[PDB]
Parts: structure tokens; C-alpha cells; sequence
RNA sequence: CGGAGGAGUACGAAGGUGCGCUCAGCGUGGUCGGAAAUCACGCGUAGAGUAUAAAGGCAAAAGCGCGCUUAACUGCGAGAC
RNA sequence: GCUGGCGACCAUAGCAAGAGUGAACCACCUGAUCCCUUCCCGAACUCAGAAGUGAAACCUCUUAGCGCUGAUGGUAGUGUGGGAUUACCCAUGUGAGAGUAAGUCAUCGCCAGCU
């Protein structure tokens, strides 16, 4: 409850290496939810929400609620890419819990 | 321990590859203190052609660990071979020195009638 | 001994180890000389006189024994020999034992030589000796300068205590 | 003055036949230093390790073994 | 004037600098480092006059780690001789610096002296650099 | 006239064959005898070797022994590089 | 349902640890006459056999402890066309290595012997 992303579904016309520097233009961010009993999904957040979220140290350890469309996923960050120059969060890996 | 028959299956496996490279039907036999064994296999190593050892009733009561079994053994063998129909073999000695019970079952397929 | 054993030593030895399948019982399997007659290089003849030796110590042809590796800080090199060895099994071995226990200890110019330390610590005892006076050997007279030899005794014990256990049962002083 | 510049002959080794191709008795199909091939059904191996064929058929590469060997056969 | 003790061989091809820094760009022996935000070439002396900066400003309290260490020879020809005969000469050792790559990190000294030390030594490097914290990932 | 190394030999066995065998290192004990000789037992291990430079290889070991030997033959040679 | 022999396959299969089996088979085992053997030794190889044992070894079972296998997503690289020159960007096609989730204490064929 107290950290919730919204985010947008990302469909397989916008998965590969030019459909994703297209969405880092447009400053937006693909991560992948993973994890036990479903299948993984691939989804779209926000870079200023992925940074807000970031700069405090307990969202690494709560369970955040990810919201696309009507579904929630409650899920964990489970890994970061970031840009080695730029330090700009890139990509992110969740897994359900 | 284990060192005995890790190299005794050192020493057959030259041998059992030859005669795979060479496409022959193999002429397997095995030796133990008790019993011995003897088998016909066919040129690609999977299927049994023939088969003989003093576990077979006409031998099991005997002696059954001399060279007087192994005689019988060679015989037999010999004798299903034919009826099965193999002329031609390559002999396989698993390792053992061809001497002694080995080397008398040889001789007893030889003069049964497979040609080696 | 040999029959020693095989009567009496195997229930004594089963008793006071407990243990419950007989085949554990330690046995003494083989008995190693050694003498490890190094600089053979620079005389020729003390190797020879060595082999004399261990044929008349025990009753086999001893083996000499080749360099293995090239070692300059020594004159050795790959091929040469630089030892003499034997090994015993069975009957041989169970004399050479009986005669040791019997004669050598008393013919050894200080007693309490030999130590229950010394063990390999997987039941395998291992003790060296100095001159080849102490066997029924020729004496000072028609034999070359004293040697040491090195006699291991390799044993199915387990343990080092199963080992001394063992040893103690024959008989071998300490 | 430099000590290096020398170098030998090319010996133009390599796969001389592919997988699939059709050979004819006693054609060359890997020129090789070592074994990095190995001789299967129907190949033979020469004085310099070099792999041929000893039959007419279809060339087939494969991986066998417990050692993991690569192997080149000819299917008859 | 760090250096190889050893090097397997004396004189190396001169290659070509491209891409980024994915190796040696996160922070993990110190708490705050400096890292290039730009390609280029690290002497063994620039390397040495940065650690000196930065020791003497921060006066020994901590401990400076340098993740940077110079180990392609680089030849020149002697001077007024003719091209060809043969490669030039060793003169000295460089790190080939790809943008992301950490230099230095330091450990135990507050954080506006680090920065001072920082802005201190980046004024000696021939590249643009940029100041970094330990994240939690 | 770029960066690094080798060759202008050796061997009647160091060739052929049948049979047979696994290296190196370390830790324990054991006369001289130790950092390191030889003996015995164990632990993880190809890091050994291959006449010689390097590379590609090497368990049916292509590495290492023993007995007998001369195929280190003669005439050729489908087909390929 | 167990035991032995020969193969397919070559770690999801292996290694390690714990446990279990003697009716048959196997293994250890007894002896050194004759066959045969040790650069010495019946240790190995070989022969003649059944007083013992399932201890060791081999097999079978259990364990994710090492090892091995391993996505999805992203990143690096890259063919063609265009734009720029520290060597990157765009369109299109392709796409690792490492790491993450996760999986694994194999799966089959022929012959013979017991219950
Ligand atoms: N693959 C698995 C291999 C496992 C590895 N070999 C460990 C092993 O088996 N250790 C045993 C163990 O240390 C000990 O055994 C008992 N029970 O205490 C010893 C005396 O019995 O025997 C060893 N084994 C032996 N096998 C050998 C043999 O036959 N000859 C020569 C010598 O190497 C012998 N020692």
C-alpha cells in the first residue's frame, strides 16, 4: 500500500532492442514481473516513479503493488539495470510474492 | 577393491572395439571362481544370438568351475551357434588371459564348428 | 606363528576390539625391507653387497630399486639404481616376523628402541634399524661396512589403535 | 635491425566436405593438424590424421561419447 | 608508478577504444568514488598525481582505493629516425578508460571532504568525471 | 626493415607386433638421509610425458615396459587435397 | 520383484553423505600339487575347491550438500539503407555472454538365472 507503480502493458510490438530505446525515448521504463505459479509479463512503468521509488531504502524490502490496467501484482524488486555512464535506471526485474 | 575388475574392463576394451570397428559377430565369454559364461552378439553389439554357461541345466550339477565345464560350455555354444546360424566369429576374452578355462571353452567352439 | 594366529590371536583380538563381523579383525597382510642405498654412483659394489645382504636376510631375490626423476643435489639420475627392496607375504612373512620378535630385539645394543608412536595413522607401522647383526647372518668377518633398513609393516587394521592392538597381540616389544 | 620476420607456408587445412554432401570412396573430407575430428562408420584416418572416406554416401557430422568426441560419418 | 612486475610480452598492438564500462562501474569497496563519464587513455603519472591530491586532502583519515591499474606498454620512436626498422621503444604504461569505469574510491572520511578531495583530483585527469554513492542496487 | 620462437637433425630401436602398465604433486609415518634419494599407506587430482620449437592432438592412451622380430618390403593403386 | 552379461545415451545421468541386501548370482574367501605367474612376492595373472562373511567391494534406496541443466525480460555485438566521426544515432532484420526465476539424485534395448 504504501508504494504503488502504474503501469502499462508492454505488447510483443514493443519488445526488442528499438521498440525499447524508443519507450527510454519517450521516458518510460520495460521491466519483466516474474515469479511462482503464473507466467512472467512484461510491462511499461514510469522513470520519475521508478526514481521516487528508488531514492527510499524500504522499498527494497516492502512488497509494492504494481498496477496495470485493472490487475495488481503484488511482487518485490528483484533486480536493476542501470545506465553505467548516466547511472539512469534502465530495466526491472520483479518477482511475485 | 574395485581396482581388480576396473582393470580387467581396461584391458577388454580394446579389444571390444576392434571387433566393433571391424563389424564381426562377437564371441563373448566371462569367467568367474563358480561358473562360466558365453554369448554370440550380433556385429552392432545390442541383440544376443546365441547363449551358453554352466547355469544351463545339463551342467549346473556338475563340478561346474574347472576346465571340464568349460569344455562342455565351448561345446554347447558351438552347437546353438550353428543351430542359430553363425559361421564366422571374432573372440572376445572380456579381459581374462586366454589360457586355462578360457582358453579351453575356445578350443571345444573351435571344434564344435565356429570358425575363429 | 602363522597357525599362532589362526587359532588363538583372531578370538583375542575379536574380543577386545568388539567387533561384531569377523572379517574386521586386523590381519598383518605384507612386510616391506627396504634399504634405501643411496651414492651408488661413486663405488659400484656397495649396491651389490646390499643385495647380498637382503638374500640372506630373507629367503627371496631382492629387487633393486631405479631413481625416478633427475636430482641435481644428489649424483642421482633417472635410471640408476639407488635402492634395494623386497616385499613378504604369507609364510615367508610370518617367519621373518617370528625371527625378528625372537632374536633381533635381544642383539640390539640399546633396548627400547622402538616406539608405540611411529604408526602411519591407517594401522601401518613402520620401523628402521641400524647393521644387518641381529639375524642369522655371516658375521664382521666376509660382509662389507653395518647398513640400516627400514621394515613397514602394512596391516588391514583400520586405525592406529586397531593397528597397536594387533601388534601388541604379536608380540613386538613397544 | 630487427630479429623477428620469418614466417612459414600456408598448409590450407580445414573441412574440405560439409555435412549433407554427397562423397565417393577415397574423397578427403578434414585436413587436420590433430584429431579434431574423429574417423566414424565408413571413414578412415591417414599418417597425418587426415580424415577420408571409405565408402560412396552422405556425409553426417555428429558429437558421441563419454569424452564428447566430434565425429564425421558416411551414411550408405 | 604502478606497473607490471612481469608481462608475458614487451610490446602489444594498439587496439581501438569502444564501448561502455558494464565491469568495474558499481561501487564496492568504499562508500563514495569518482568515475569517468568519458573514453581516454590513464598514465601510470596522472594516476599517481590523483592519488597524491587526494591523500594529501584528505590528510591519511581513510583509506583511498584505486581500481585502475596501468598495464599496456605504450612505444615511441627514439626521434629524427625514419619510418620503419622495426617497433619503437617502451615508454610507458596506460589503462584504457571506457566511460562508466570507477577510478578511485574512499572509505571512512565525511562526505563534503571526499567531494573536495574529488574535485581536487578530477582538475589532473585528462577526462570528464562524475561523483557516485553506494546504492542498494 | 610488423610482434615472438625454431630447423639444415636423431634412432636397427627411439621401427613392427602380441601381452602388460599409468603420470605429476601433496599430506602422514619410516637408519644414515636432509627442502628434495628409497619404502608403506591414503587425498584431491592430468597440473606429468610425448628425441627437439610452437600449435593442433593423445584412454583402444599417440605416454611407459617385456618377448619375438625386420612391413624402415617388391609391383602397384580406385579416388581425392 | 531381485541377480549377472552385453549395448543405446554420456552429468537433469555425476560426485558426496546416510541406509539395505546373501535363497540364487556376485564378491570377499581356502590351498600352491599339476597349467600359468612375479625385472622379488600366489599382491596381481592362473589352477584346484567350498570352511566361513555380506565386513570391504559391487549393486539398490534416500538427501538439493557440491556439481550439472536453465527460461522470460533487458543489455552488448551485428547484415542492409541513411545520418555523424572517440566511433555513436535512426529504420529494418538478427541477437549473445554473464546474471535472475526455476529444474535435476536419469531414461531405454537384448539374453540368461531365481522367487
Ligand atoms: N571410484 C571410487 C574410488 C574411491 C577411492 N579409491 C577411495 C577408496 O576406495 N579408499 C579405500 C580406503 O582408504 C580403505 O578401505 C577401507 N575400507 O578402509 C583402503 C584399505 O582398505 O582401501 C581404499 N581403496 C583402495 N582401492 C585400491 C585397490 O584395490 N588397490 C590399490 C589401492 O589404491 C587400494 N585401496
Amino acid at each position: 500500500a504504501n508504494f504503488v507503480l502504474n503501469a502499462q502493458a508492454r505488447a510483443e510490438d514493443k519488445q526488442g532492442k528499438g521498440a525499447s530505446r524508443r519507450l527510454r525515448r519517450e521516458s518510460l521504463v520495460p521491466a519483466i514481473i516474474y515469479g511462482g505459479n503464473a507466467e512472467p509479463v512484461a510491462v511499461t512503468l514510469e522513470l520519475r516513479e521508478l526514481v521516487k521509488a528508488l531514492e527510499s531504502n524500504v522499498f527494497f524490502e516492502e512488497v509494492v503493488e504494481i498496477k496495470v490496467g485493472d490487475k495488481v501484482e503484488n511482487v518485490k524488486i528483484q533486480a536493476l539495470q542501470r545506465h553505467p555512464a548516466k547511472n539512469t535506471p534502465m530495466h526491472a526485474d520483479f518477482k511475485r510474492a | 577393491m574395485n581396482e581388480k575388475k576396473q582393470s580387467r574392463l581396461r584391458r577388454a576394451k580394446s579389444t571390444r572395439l576392434h571387433i566393433r570397428a571391424l563389424g564381426a559377430t562377437r564371441l563373448c565369454v566371462n569367467r568367474t571362481p563358480r561358473h562360466i559364461y558365453a554369448q554370440v552378439i550380433s556385429a552392432d553389439g545390442g541383440k544376443v544370438l546365441a547363449q551358453a554357461s554352466t547355469l544351463d541345466a545339463s551342467l549346473r550339477s556338475g563340478t561346474t568351475g574347472n576346465i571340464e565345464a568349460a569344455t562342455k560350455v565351448g561345446a554347447l555354444i558351438a552347437e546353438r551357434a550353428k543351430a542359430a546360424g553363425v559361421t564366422k566369429v571374432a573372440f572376445d576374452r572380456s579381459g581374462f588371459k586366454y589360457h586355462g578355462r578360457i582358453k579351453a571353452l575356445a578350443d571345444a567352439a573351435r571344434e564344435g564348428g565356429l570358425e575363429f | 606363528l602363522k597357525a599362532r594366529y589362526n587359532d588363538e590371536l583372531k578370538a583375542k583380538l575379536q574380543e577386545e576390539l568388539s567387533i561384531k563381523n569377523v572379517m574386521e579383525i586386523p590381519r598383518i597382510t605384507k612386510i616391506t625391507l627396504n634399504m634405501g642405498v643411496g651414492a651408488a654412483a661413486t663405488d659400484k659394489k656397495l649396491l651389490d653387497g646390499a643385495v647380498a645382504d637382503m638374500q640372506l636376510i630373507a629367503g627371496q631375490k631382492p629387487v633393486v630399486t631405479l631413481a625416478r626423476k633427475s636430482i641435481a643435489g644428489f649424483k642421482i639420475r633417472d635410471g640408476w639404481p639407488i635402492g634395494c627392496k623386497v616385499t613378504l607375504r604369507g609364510d615367508q612373512m610370518y617367519e621373518f616376523l617370528d625371527r625378528l620378535i625372537s632374536i633381533a630385539i635381544p642383539r640390539i645394543r640399546d633396548f627400547r628402541g622402538f616406539s608405540a608412536k611411529s604408526f602411519d595413522g591407517r594401522g601401518n607401522y613402520s620401523m628402521g634399524l641400524k647393521e644387518q647383526i641381529v639375524f642369522p647372518e655371516i658375521d664382521f668377518d666376509k660382509i662389507d661396512r653395518i647398513r640400516g633398513m627400514d621394515i613397514t609393516i602394512t596391516t588391514t587394521a583400520r586405525t592406529d589403535d586397531e593397528g597397536r592392538a594387533l601388534m601388541r597381540a604379536f608380540g613386538f616389544p613397544f | 635491425s630487427t630479429k623477428n620476420g620469418r614466417d612459414s607456408n600456408p598448409k590450407m587445412l580445414g573441412v574440405k566436405v560439409y555435412g549433407g554432401q554427397t562423397v565417393t570412396a577415397g574423397n578427403i573430407i578434414v585436413r587436420q593438424r590433430g584429431t579434431e575430428f574423429h574417423a566414424g562408420a565408413n571413414v578412415g584416418m591417414g599418417r597425418d590424421h587426415t580424415l577420408f572416406a571409405t565408402a560412396d554416401g552422405v556425409v553426417k557430422f555428429e558429437v558421441k561419447g563419454q569424452f564428447g568426441r566430434r565425429y564425421v560419418k558416411v551414411e550408405t | 608508478m604502478l606497473q607490471p612486475k612481469r608481462t608475458k610480452f614487451r610490446k602489444v598492438h594498439k587496439g581501438r577504444n569502444t564501448g561502455l564500462a558494464h565491469r568495474g562501474s558499481t561501487v564496492s569497496f568504499g562508500s563514495i568514488a569518482i568515475k569517468a563519464t568519458e573514453r581516454g587513455r590513464m598514465t601510470a603519472r596522472q594516476i599517481e598525481a590523483a592519488r597524491r591530491t587526494i591523500s594529501r586532502r584528505i590528510k591519511r583519515g581513510g583509506k583511498i582505493f584505486i581500481r585502475v591499474f596501468p598495464d599496456k606498454p605504450i612505444t615511441e620512436k627514439p626521434l629524427e629516425v625514419r619510418m620503419g626498422n622495426g617497433k619503437g621503444n617502451v615508454e610507458y604504461w596506460v589503462c584504457e578508460i571506457k566511460p562508466g569505469k570507477i577510478l578511485y574510491e574512499i572509505e571512512g572520511v565525511n562526505e563534503d571532504l571526499a567531494r573536495e578531495a574529488f574535485a581536487l583530483a578530477a582538475a589532473k585527469l585528462p577526462f570528464k568525471t562524475t561523483i557516485v554513492t553506494r546504492t542498494v542496487m
